[PDB]
RNA sequence: GACAAUGGUAGGAGAGCGUUCUAAGGGCGUUGAAGCAUGAUCGUAAGGACAUGUGGAGCGCUUAGAAGUGAGAAUGCCGGUG
RNA sequence: UAACUUGGGAGUCAGAACAUGGGUGAUAAGGUCCGUGUUCGAAAGGGAAACAGCCCAGACCACCAGCUAAGGUCCCAAAAU
RNA sequence: ACCGAUAGUGAACCAGUACCGUGAGGGAAAGGUGAAAAGCACCCCGGAAGGGGAGUGAAAUAGAACCUGAAACCGUGUGCUUACAAGUAGUCAGAGCCCGUUAAUGGGUGAUGGCGUGCCUUUUGUAGAAUGAACCGGCGAGUUACGAUUUGAUGCAAGGUU
């Protein structure tokens, strides 16, 4: 029994800073949910969070493929009987740029007391500048 | 000698006591199977 | 509409979370001594000064 | 040191006397000896002669000064059970329990 | 330096001035054993390849041949009437390195 | 003659509340609900033994592959070159110095690199 | 040493644990027996010891014999308490 | 590597799904009755989201050791963006 | 090689008594201070019950509701932990905090991750919304007599045996 196990005294957490300028959705998002989760660094540890800061910029321009402009609809519930509600990608893209992003990245992410948390390091802005100058991100090449 | 007794080797044996749990084999039912005439208490037919 | 399920001693002790008393809000009186009640006269005199 | 009294077999149910023993609980002499007299409940009176009575122990049998005392111990166990019946509807009784109380006053000088 | 050694299906890193847990072995207690079957050597030095290291043995202390911790052995099968029990204790052997 | 029972009873129901200590609520106070709860701790622990190998065994292949993503290569591309060279080590053993001595892994990579 | 086998309901076969009493032999006990509580102890299982508190007068060990010999369920019976 | 004969003791006589050849029904039924196999019954483990009978495969006990079957390798979730 | 107070007569105590029924009739529960009553003189809180000292006794938490005194259940204080969380309540992995044993690769607690729909009965098939149990303790079910057959042991043997 040698297997090395991490805890919050030895983490060292960085951020990051990526740009979505002409990238699929989804594909995006593949890779941005490995980086929150820690799975990039070698000292993984499935109980403990060594994940990274991701902050994402340019949340509108972003491109779909397809007839997904018009033909992918988000359902929901208020609880009230007969309450549900519906919006198209292409709405929601130039209305909201921001919740576009997290709903595709979070729903990649375990439901979990941990995954809850580790969703809350990714930070998402329509724009093209964030307030997040204190700290030392690095822009990220996509794999 | 009275305080050394030795029966003949292969000449005694210990009894079955049936409904005694069910690591000895015979727990629950005694070895009499499920809902018959021959598993009520009163026998079953005559041996004609 | 009897009970369906037995109670519980952590649930039982949970809902007398709120079942207590208080102190009765008592002031001392500059005649007699001891304590008295608000607005009421010292039970040891009679005496509801001022 | 630590003086006490103890009253058993209280015709008070052990409930309804905890209500008051929680007021008194590490208070002054003269406080919990207030407190117990300006409360209108049924075992005030009788919780308030154990703790006098407790406090005359430690005036008597020992040599400490009631000024400074102060109630490090105060509870109620329970005793035996007087088994009643009453009458209901259609021929048949139901059981009526009249449950007793044992209270116990501890005063401590500190130290 | 560090040493990847075999005691038999599995492997383990080891360090000079390090005590270590193995399964049983021969050797009484308080006598000499080596091993002859290296993997890898690292450390300062350069790192040495594989499949095997024509030489550079490893060589330890016995300290004792003891038990481990009995462990309860329990599985049943549900309405079957079918239940059993049983307990185990793995011996061990404890030894300490000195010299790679 | 008439053998009553005592003190076997009692004693054999006490090993069992013992077995429960730590339980929430009347799991460790109730003969009736303890023992149940004895069975099914028994049966979670034989199952959990073996399965306890494999939870170990995926651990160890993420940080292989972890590692290896810095050098351009994936971990089904690095195991394959290993067992070309025979190089005989298993996750246990690539895992503790992918983490210790980074430079000591390296030389492994290129080794199996070589071997393509 | 060498090899081969060991999932299991109804049911068939074998080896064992524990309780009460009796015979013989040999022991313990007011410098403290049974019983009761705690402990991080031992055996492949039913189970067996040791130490400490309470307890105040009886009780184990070996080989044999006998049986009112083992409890979680029967809208079970009696008492106590939620 | 099993078969046969003579003796002691039993349990069983409510079966189910799937593939295949038929009767009946309506080339209906998770329908019903027959022949021939597998599984469950009395079988835990892996896959099919969960799902007795489908696919792979039959648990003496312990290990933080290796290779494979059915099904798989963008994230949840181990393995090829 | 019979019981030892739920046992043994229904009755170990003034039991065919209490109690129930118009009547014939049915039918309980309740044993234990100490060797010796030596059964607490006297002081303090009350109206009393009760309690704290002193004293008798080897022992008074042996104080007459009196030998030991388990569980359910009810209260007081303390070490660790808990108010963004979807729980057959456990098991495997695991930092942090508090202790120190029948001294052994120790004990208590538990931020997080994985897996996981009680037990018995009856059924082709039950987490089943099919049955049973509020909880704890005690009692509660293949036995004996006489015959038949088969297997093992032992004594004698064309004889064996009451």
């Amino acid at each position: 029994r040698q297997t090395f196990m991490a805890n919050e005294s030895n983490i060292e957490r960085k951020w990051y800073v990526i740009d979505a300028e002409g990238q699929t959705l989804g594909r995006l998002s593949s890779e941005v949910a490995s980086i929150l989760r820690g799975k990039n660094k070698v000292t993984y540890t499935p109980h403990v969070d060594t994940g990274d800061y991701v902050i994402v910029i340019n949340a509108s321009k972003i491109e779909f493929t397809g007839n997904k402009e018009t033909d992918k609809v988000y359902y929901r519930h208020s609880n009230h009987p007969g309450g549900i509600k519906s919006i198209t990608a292409g709405e929601l893209r130039r209305t909201n740029p921001e919740r576009l992003i997290e709903n595709s990245i979070k729903g990649m992410l375990p439901s979990t007391r941990l995954g809850e948390k580790q969703g809350k390091k990714l930070f998402v802005y329509g724009g093209a500048e964030h307030p997040h100058a204190a700290q030392q991100p690095e822009n990220y090449e996509l794999r | 000698k009275l305080h050394e007794l030795k029966p003949a080797e292969g000449s005694r044996k210990e009894r079955n006591r049936v409904g005694r749990g069910v690591a000895t084999g015979n727990g629950k039912t005694s070895g009499r199977g499920h809902k018959g005439q021959k598993a009520r208490s009163g026998g079953g037919v005559r041996p004609g | 509409a009897v009970p369906k399920r037995r109670t519980s001693k952590t649930r039982k002790n949970k809902r007398r979370t709120h079942f207590k008393i208080s102190v009765p809000g008592m002031t001392e009186c500059p005649n007699c001594g001891e304590y008295k009640l608000s607005h009421r006269v010292c039970k040891n005199c009679g005496s509801y000064n001022g | 040191m630590e003086a006490k009294a103890v009253a058993r077999t209280i015709r008070i149910a052990p409930r309804k006397v905890r209500l008051v023993l929680d007021l008194i609980r590490g208070k002054n002499a003269a406080e919990a000896i207030a407190i117990l007299k300006l409360t209108n409940k049924a075992s005030s009176p009788v919780i308030e002669k154990v703790l006098m009575s407790a406090l005359a122990n430690a005036e008597h049998n020992y040599d400490m000064n009631t000024d400074e005392l102060v109630v490090k111990e105060a509870y109620a166990n329970e005793g035996p059970t007087l088994k009643r019946f009453r009458p209901r509807a259609q021929g048949r009784a139901s059981a009526i329990n009249k449950r007793t109380s044992h209270i116990t006053i501890v005063v401590s000088d500190g130290k | 330096m560090f040493a990847i050694i075999e005691t038999g299906g599995k492997q383990i890193k080891v360090e000079e001035g390090q005590e270590i847990f193995v399964e049983k072995l021969d050797v009484n207690e308080g006598d000499t054993f080596t091993f002859d079957k290296v993997l890898f050597v690292g450390g300062d030095s350069v790192k040495v390849g594989a499949p095997t290291v024509e030489g550079a043995t490893v060589t330890a202390t016995v300290n004792k041949q003891g038990r481990g911790k009995k462990i309860t052995v329990f599985t049943y099968k549900r309405r079957k009437n079918s239940k059993r029990k049983k307990g185990h204790r793995q011996p061990y052997t404890k030894l300490t390195i000195d010299k790679i | 003659p008439r053998v009553k029972g005592g003190t076997v009873t009692r004693a054999r129901r006490k090993k069992t509340i013992k077995l429960a200590k730590g339980y929430f609520g009347s799991k460790h106070t109730l003969y009736k609900v303890a023992k149940q709860q004895v069975m099914k701790s028994g049966q979670y622990a034989f199952r959990d033994r073996r399965q306890r190998k494999r939870d170990f065994r995926k651990l160890w292949i993420t940080r292989i592959n972890a590692a290896a993503r810095q050098h351009e290569m994936s971990y089904s591309r690095l195991m394959n070159g290993l067992k070309k060279a025979g190089i005989d080590i298993n996750r246990k053993m690539l895992s503790e110095i992918a983490i210790s001595d980074e430079k000591a892994f390296a030389q492994l990579v290129t080794k199996a690199k070589d071997a393509l």
